[PDB]
């Protein structure tokens, strides 16, 4: 296999854990990003790209899958259980209603996986859309090859889904959307935000 | 902001 | 089981196959084209079934991406611009300095050009714009339960579709539906754009207040 | 003088169109905004000879601020709060629950307790209103310059008006054009906020693409 | 000028004599400068407290850059001149995205800088009003900085008298200037914002600096 | 708000 469920799964489970957090994200991503079958025979290059490029994405799609436990709350990776009334209060009331329903709760429903969550991560890793990358082609090919194992897994494993890998896959679109909300949260906050904005201009 | 306070 | 013909969607497609003859420009596509948005939809089968209280969420719901979709699909024909449904084919430079050159790039390299690299065609993108169509996270649905059921009919017979039509490659489908969130996030940039602009210059919040009639002063 | 334009007549204006989930309230509130907007403007002296065309771009270009100007005033009776038009007062826990926490925190420190501070009073405000009103930077203007120079008629008399009431503050005329940046800052405040909420628009935005 | 003396806020303004907005973005370390020698020879300002004293700076960064771009360009028709000694024109700023931020600049701030005669005591004058804000945020006693305020445009009003007799409404038309001058400031802000968000992957300035490098470490 | 679109359905 040219790029194997059981390794994409490994990677998972080697991660298992107001956010001065990330130093710890940032471990957290690139640990997880390494042993992605074939993620350091990359130009460091392109990998500094695509670490960057999907960091939104990986991290939302992590809490999601780590939620699912909870009931009705989002759980972060600092362990902390988050809640509507926390949430809504806190302005961003937008952005969690989303993430459950359109997140958590189908996440749910399906009794998704770490390996198809894993699997879901590497392909939105694996993004050759991204601006820069050295040669974007390699790169496809590596997603090319994820999905493919994807859809191997899904067939073996559930047979009666037959709708389970494009079910999987259609979660993507969700998960991209959130993010870019999150973002235009994050530069409300900042240009709404208290005393002087701009400042943030690292010189 | 210690960069700005070097005046 | 090809419920959800690849048939008929294509047929559908067709249907609104446009007559031979800046944002603004852009401006009167959608709104003429709320025409072919309509008629696009009802033809998608089992499309008009819906409570029609849950059809108009999805009409209103999809619309951005569905129409850029098109845009999209119309401009693999073509190098280097995009071509509307009024006609009316776009440039880089002008495209640029009418302020949406970011907006612009996005369309060509992540989606035009991946259309027409894996040399996509209209029952392809049939299926993809009715994948949009029918969609579940859509706001205030009576039965959306009803629509991801439906949702998961029009996709299976796509994956049915690609197989016969291109058998070579067996990651086609999987190719075809990861362009989705490529869409979606084009469709939110340009929502982006849009409120910038109305944000930007002047007499904002016209809009916002609701419809203009200061003419009395007179009353 | 006083003869180009009066305050008595600008205090008359403000006088008369005294009211007799803010985020909600506020904008059920437009229909009876328009009322007291118009309908001040109009006793403002010489607004209504201008070309009925630069009125309504004065009226919709100010809408706004000079909303703005009023809740705030009305406010300083009220304590930690603001007074709608409405009647209601709203105070920051209801407020920070709606997202507009920023913007209200604002209102308060740089405008509702400043005016309180200067004991600002309805001819001062009335004048304050005016220059706004009066905007020559509003785009289409047919003739910018008229309403230059009714502004710069406003001012006069305002300046005037603050000598003989208050000899003992040379401070007041200018504190006063003082509170225009600070108002004008507010506004554009809250049209960011307005358009966020769309934006982040739960449910369909977008929606406002009404032909 | 009893405490703020004008002649010295001119002494202070004195001493300081391909795509625009990168034109900006390369060129305003160089202004740090050019601001900070600046907010030193103002009368009262180094007296005042370290953290109050940063707080304005931060604060009124964006206007003071802007006012005075804007008055250096009254000795031109038509266009903005920058710090670098880069003239930028509309034609061309209307093409990296700020079309809309340097009409108002020219019609708001320049033309009716031009049209009136600023001069640069008034800039001067002008500029030290907003530097002197006390809505800024966090001054541990601000009631200081607003009385700062007072004695700048006191002056401002004199120096008016002054040079300008026969027009009374000057000081006024000045003052009336500032709104223009805030809401530049911040449409500014908004340009600055959206093409960061527009743009590109966006986080990381957010997410702090860079250094993924050691990624693999 | 916008029932144009129901017209048209
Ligand atoms: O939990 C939330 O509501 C929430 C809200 C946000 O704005 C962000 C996040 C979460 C992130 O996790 C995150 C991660 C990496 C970069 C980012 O910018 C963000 C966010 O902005
Ligand atoms: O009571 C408040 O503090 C308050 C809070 C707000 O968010 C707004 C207002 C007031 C407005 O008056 C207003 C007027 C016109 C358009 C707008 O978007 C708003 C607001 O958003």
């Amino acid at each position: 296999e040219d790029m194997p469920v059981e390794r994409i799964l490994e990677a998972e489970l080697a991660v298992e854990p107001i956010c001065q957090a990330a130093d710890k994200q940032l471990f957290t991503l690139v640990e997880w990003a390494k042993r992605i079958p074939h993620f350091s025979e990359l130009p460091l290059d392109d990998q500094v790209i695509l670490l960057r490029a999907g960091w939104n994405e990986l991290l939302i799609a992590s809490f999601s899958h780590r939620s699912i436990a909870v009931k009705d709350g989002i759980l972060l990776a600092t362990g902390l259980h988050v809640h509507r009334n926390s949430a809504h209060s806190a302005g961003v009331g937008a952005i969690f209603d989303r993430v459950l329903t359109e997140l958590v709760s189908k996440m749910r429903d399906m009794q998704m996986d770490k390996t198809e969550l894993g699997c879901l991560r590497a392909i939105v890793l694996f993004n050759p859309d991204s601006k820069g990358l050295s040669n974007p082609a390699e790169v496809e090919a590596l997603r090319e090859k994820v999905y493919a194992s994807l859809e191997a897994y899904c067939k073996h494993k559930y047979p009666e889904q037959p709708g389970r890998f494009a079910k999987l896959l259609l979660r993507l679109p969700a998960l991209r959307s959130i993010g870019l909300k999150c973002l235009e949260h994050l530069f409300f906050f900042k240009l709404i935000g208290d005393t002087p904005i701009d400042t943030f201009l690292m010189e | 902001n210690m960069g700005l306070e070097a005046i």
